[PDB]
């Protein structure tokens, strides 16, 4: 059964009540326990620094060059904290109540006022360690609205927020392993998570350099492994993120909380072929000087510019003639996803949708519009090649985050006792859709505030050591790794794992994309075991074990997410409504908003694995709301 | 567009390298250089030869991942952008383009195109930080910083890491990514209580780590993706001038593990 | 009929939770409003200031030749505060305290 | 300093010599009644500063008109107006409406008849004999 | 250039008793606009310069000096007045008898900017 193990009595004190409640550890006796953190992102680096400065004997791992390397540091826009700085209402409840609102009431309460009581110290150490966010002449910081929010709560430093702020982690965690309490293994990957008496007491992990296979033991392991957007085959995430470590979590006894719940992002640009596999995210404010249209032949070669004004389909403007416009990024994707699959696509490959500026640089100024996107125009221009002064800008949404992850409690601590997820790889407390600015702040208080309290509670708990590496766990998991890179390398079939991977992405953007039903998703789940035993019958990795082989770890990812793909349709059948990011055709109000039933799906939905893929367990914890109701 | 391609192929660290010659024939105009190279070893995965390895994590310019020296120039022959950045669109139908790894004594060649750039992690461990624990933090207003000093050291700091500058100068040292640390710690007041120690541990560093000298010709800021001006060297010198004036000592050399 | 439309609960939190209460302009709305402030004294300057730093387009008037000419340029005392910079007892609730007993119970307690 | 300004108006040395003294009116704590949200009972109208009952009741305490000028200039005004202007919908009105013209002409014809009447006394007369 | 309500706790930045009392001399000007009459040139250098010591002898007013004066100085010779000959009828006819250390703390400010390269910014246009 799940346990929350969240506070009782008002949520003003619940987080102090509950400090004071857990143990603690001895600074002397701090140096004889040893943490595993797998992740150098926002979360893992904070982490990483946190336990080496209280003195634990910190393991960090990441398999790209250097931790500044890793992701959450392209994030573009600021970060949100309860500061009211701008003086216009802001507050840590009405944070708390935004946040628990934009998640559509499918999040425990406790969290999010936590993460929103602490959101203040995240932005005070991040200042004092040196990070140059934007000032106004006076010297004081400066604040922004993030394009829809009511308040103005967003601390930036120019468009490179989150590489400041994982430079700063990454400065910490540097000097945590100048003192040598912190020892940092790149470009090493964990491959198996080792379970000793009910407890996760190691890893199995694996060096692209020389493909050494080595065991690592220690009393806690902390599984900051980002999210898992990768599954779909083009997204806006990094080429190296996966759910490698996040799936062998769950096969060795985690819980997985709300696969489903994914976001996405309506400005990206489309792809110009099938080579490519990223999409590159631009804003949320170019749609609100624009319009999104599609000629009205599909085919017309001439030039946009050269369209008449008559002749173009100006969906979204013929439709859903209120909000302005302003329609929420779900409709707008999800029309024009529509609007692309029936032909009518403008990009070279048939993707996407024309976005012209020519109306807003009319009204407007040049120079106004110049300065309110024009970084974001160069870098287009860059890019495609096109000038979106002259020419509209062609547009496609793609999955941009995943609210989904493994189930923690208050503790951060998953099903498996000693196992802690962190960061974006949890199912945290975004609920069904994550706010702007939220995610980055999330990870921070989960590095800094958050996980050395609880981490100390358990292991004021238990003694230090006593599990050494030569135990028979390690061997059969170090073995079943062996084996199991000794048949995919020894599979050497035909197709190529990009293709695999290509076709996977493609069903789930079709099927389990933003618009599901029924019958799509009984179509992908039936589709996806056919894929599955083709990519295991016919996939081509070549090189050896022991060099630095690429393919053998994008077949790794592949055949994880092939394995994850079936749990995460499975949890889009199993909810029959429509909430935040997860969006059901036959579950909506006429206007095309989701429509939720609070009286027979107000719970978190946890996925235990059985044994087998297609029949997995389902737990419910139910959600109960005492602060805000729900609406 | 037909680009013949020569790319440096290099079995690993111990085994000595040479260029092999590849031509491909239909080549799109806006696809990135790493989307042909992808294409290019697609196709050599299905002839049945080994794929080229080379470093791409974000394919946006910002983290820093990726080092290619595309016609002799690094990050290709067009300026302020990275490697993920360049597209064929700058490109000559029928043109020879030849493609190289960085090449000096700190950074160890790995593969055909991947190199080992841990010398600038262990150069940033060497003082390039600020000592501030977790939770002692003051509120974020209590020290005013001027918005000069902020956009400066906003300048200063914008550096992905890649390495080009050492590849580019002709001594291959270190000194753009030194200085434009030391600039960006020093213009901020939290920096201030141990800036005159830090710059000399991290020059000891470089000159530790095997890096070259700087003879201040000028090919880093020509190069550096981020247009990192020049002017930081100068401030780093100045800070080592003074800090030589105050008796300041380097500490021990980060010894790698 | 006059409604003060005072919070409730305890007095310490009144005006916290009247803040949460009440609505919000968006920032990019603030523009799209003209607000006229008549008067350049002390609170004059400081509602068109902060009016103008928030967004709204303020309109201030003054009969006087500049804005600085009002009569609270001719303040001569000092400014209260319950801060206890001096660890004599001073305190917030003290000060509202000393305020309604000195106005001899005349106006109400939580402005 | 009280005894230079005292010697710069009277002309006397109050060292030497006794002053003299006599009370007089200093504030007004009336004023035009305003709500919690500092607002009269005509809706859309703001009154802040001294023009307002405020908090100050039947006597105002020393270094307190001061304060309370800047706390509903800084602190109090800014949401208030905020919630009362997100419930109303910008714009709308122009300064051709009807109710413009008729202040307008009431205004002049009050300026006329004043300018008009000419009479003996002054105005600080008047004044005078009200005060 | 400090918002509504993002100010520090007011005993943060310490200031020195000589420096505020300084501060305070130069802030005590009226603005009755009597040093330009007096004057031959018709300058307004003494109001300038007091508000230049005032703005520049506290901590608060440090970030954005150098910047400031040159402004202040440009839209002075924007807006009529005459240069300052050092003649000192300003000083001697100034009712809070505000010194002509004012007029040396702007030079200096003013020559210090000069040095940094500070360009100052478009002239205020009445409206
Ligand atoms: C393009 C983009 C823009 C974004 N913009 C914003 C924004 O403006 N605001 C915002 O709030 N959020 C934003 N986000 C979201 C934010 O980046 C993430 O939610 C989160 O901050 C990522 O941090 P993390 O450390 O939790 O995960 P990550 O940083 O993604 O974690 C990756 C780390 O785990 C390691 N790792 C992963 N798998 C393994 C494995 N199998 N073995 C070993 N090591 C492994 C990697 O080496 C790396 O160190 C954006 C995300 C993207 C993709
Ligand atoms: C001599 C004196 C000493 C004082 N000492 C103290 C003290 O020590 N401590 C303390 O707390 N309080 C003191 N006060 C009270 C305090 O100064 C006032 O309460 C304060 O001025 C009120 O704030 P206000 O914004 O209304 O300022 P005011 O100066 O009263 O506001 C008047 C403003 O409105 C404008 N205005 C007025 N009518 C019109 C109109 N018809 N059209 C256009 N604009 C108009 C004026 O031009 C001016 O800008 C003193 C008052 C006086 C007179
Ligand atoms: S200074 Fe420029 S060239 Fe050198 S590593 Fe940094 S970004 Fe690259
Ligand atoms: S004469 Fe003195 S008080 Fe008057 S404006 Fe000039 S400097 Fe100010
Ligand atoms: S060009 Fe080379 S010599 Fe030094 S100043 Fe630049 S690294
Ligand atoms: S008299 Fe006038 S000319 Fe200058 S020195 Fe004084 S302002
Ligand atoms: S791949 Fe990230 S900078 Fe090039």
């Amino acid at each position: 059964v799940l346990d929350s193990k969240v506070p009782t009595g008002p949520i003003e004190q619940r987080w102090d009540k509950h400090r004071f409640e857990m143990k603690l550890v001895n600074p002397a006796n701090r140096r004889k326990y040893t943490i595993i953190v797998v992740g150098s992102g926002l979360a893992g680096a904070s982490a990483a620094a946190t336990l080496g400065e209280a003195g634990y004997n910190v393991l960090c791992f990441c398999y790209q060059d250097s931790p500044r390397r890793a992701h959450s540091i392209a994030a573009q826009g600021g970060i949100n904290a309860a500061k009211n700085y701008r003086n216009d209402g802001d507050s840590i409840y009405r944070l708390f109540y935004d946040t628990v609102k934009g998640g559509d009431f499918r999040a425990r309460e406790s969290n999010v006022y936590r993460l929103a009581q602490v959101s203040v110290n995240i932005i005070d150490q991040c200042v004092a360690q040196g990070v140059p966010f934007a000032r106004e002449y006076g010297g004081l910081l400066d604040n922004r609205s993030f394009g829809g929010a009511q308040v103005a709560r967003t601390f930036y430093a120019r468009g490179q927020t989150g590489q400041q702020l994982l430079l700063g982690a990454y400065q910490a965690l540097s000097r945590q392993i100048a003192a040598g309490t912190v020892k940092m293994f790149p470009r090493t990957e964990m491959l198996d998570l080792v379970v000793v008496d009910g407890r996760a007491r190691g890893i199995i992990t694996r060096d692209m350099v020389t493909g050494k296979i080595t065991r690592y033991a220690a009393d806690a392991v902390v599984l900051a492994t980002g999210g898992y957007g990768n599954v779909f085959y083009l997204s806006t995430n990094a080429k190296g993120c996966n759910a490698t470590a996040i799936w062998r979590a769950h096969r060795r006894g985690a819980f997985f909380g709300n696969p489903c719940f994914t976001q996405i992002h309506p400005t990206c640009i489309p792809v110009s072929g099938e080579y490519q596999s990223k999409l590159t995210l631009m804003s949320e404010s170019l749609r609100n000087d624009g319009r999104i249209w599609v000629p009205k032949k599909k085919g017309d070669t001439r030039r946009p510019q050269d369209i008449p004004e008559s002749e173009r389909d100006y969906y979204l403007e013929e439709r859903y003639p209120s909000f302005g416009n302003l329609v929420p990024r779900d409709i707008a994707s999800r029309a024009a996803k529509q609007v692309c699959d029936e032909g009518r696509g403008v990009g070279p490959g048939g993707l996407g949708v024309y976005l012209d500026f020519a109306d807003a640089i009319k009204r407007l100024g040049r120079q106004k519009i110049a300065e309110r996107y024009g970084n974001l125009f160069d870098m287009y221009k860059q890019i495609t090649g096109e000038d979106p002064y002259e020419t509209p800008m062609r547009i496609y949404p793609a999955v941009h985050y995943t609210m989904g992850g493994l189930w923690v409690d208050y503790n951060l601590q998953s099903t498996i006792p000693g196992l802690f997820v962190i960061g974006e790889a949890n199912f945290s407390d975004h609920g069904a859709n994550r706010l702007g600015a939220s995610a980055l702040m999330q990870g921070l208080a989960d590095g800094y505030f958050i996980l050395p309290y609880t981490i100390a509670n358990f292991l004021a708990q238990v003694k230090p050591g006593g599990v050494s590496i030569d135990r028979p766990e390690f061997a059969e998991a170090e073995a079943e790794i062996n084996q199991r890179i000794q048949r995919l390398l020894s599979i050497r079939g035909k197709r190529t794992v990009d293709s695999f991977h290509r076709e996977l992405g493609k069903l789930m953007w079709d099927k389990c994309g933003m618009a599901r039903n029924a019958a799509g998703l009984r179509e992908a789940l039936q589709r996806i075991p056919e894929i599955r035993a083709e990519f295991w019958e016919n996939v081509n990795v070549p090189g050896e074990a022991n060099d630095l082989n690429q393919a053998l770890e994008k077949a790794g990812r592949v055949a994880d997410f092939l394995e994850l793909a079936e749990l995460m349709c499975l949890d889009a059948l199993h909810r029959e409504e429509s909430c935040g990011g997860h969006f059901r055709e036959e579950y909506q109000t006429p206007d095309g908003e989701a429509l939720r039933n609070d009286e027979q799906f107000s719970y978190v939905a946890a996925w235990e694995f059985t044994g087998d893929l297609a029949k997995p367990r389902l737990h419910k914890e139910p959600l109960v709301f005492e602060y805000v109701k729900p609406t | 567009m037909k680009i013949t391609l020569k790319i440096w192929r290099q079995k690993n660290r111990n085994t000595p390298g040479e260029f092999k010659t590849y031509v491909m024939d239909n080549v799109n105009p806006d696809m990135s250089f790493l989307e042909m190279l992808d294409v290019l070893n697609e196709d050599l995965m299905s002839r049945g030869e080994e794929p080229v390895a080379f470093d791409h994590d974000c394919r946006e310019g910002i983290c820093g991942m990726c080092s290619l020296m595309i016609n002799g120039v690094a990050h290709g022959p067009k300026n302020a952008i990275t490697t993920c950045q360049l597209h064929m669109r700058s490109f000559k139908d029928g043109d020879t383009i030849t493609v190289e790894p960085w090449r000096a004594s700190a950074f160890p060649i790995l593969k055909d195109l991947v190199v080992d750039r841990s010398a600038f992690d262990r150069i940033i461990q060497a003082g390039g930080y600020i000592s501030v624990s977790t939770g002692s933090a003051p509120d974020a207003n209590t020290i005013p910083v001027s918005k000069v000093a902020a956009d400066r050291a906003m300048d200063a700091a914008a550096c992905i890491g890649c390495g080009a500058c050492v590849a580019a100068c002709p001594n291959g040292s270190a000194m753009l990514f030194t200085a434009a640390k030391v600039t960006h710690l020093a213009l901020l007041p939290q920096g201030q209580p141990e800036r005159y120690q830090r710059v000399v541990n991290m020059v000891a560093q470089a000159d530790f780590e095997g890096f070259g000298n700087c003879t201040n010709i000028g090919e880093c800021a020509a190069v550096c993706p981020k247009e990192i001006s020049l002017e930081t060297i100068a401030q780093l010198n100045r800070d080592l001038v003074m800090a030589a004036l105050r008796g300041i000592e380097p500490n021990t050399p980060i010894v790698p593990a």
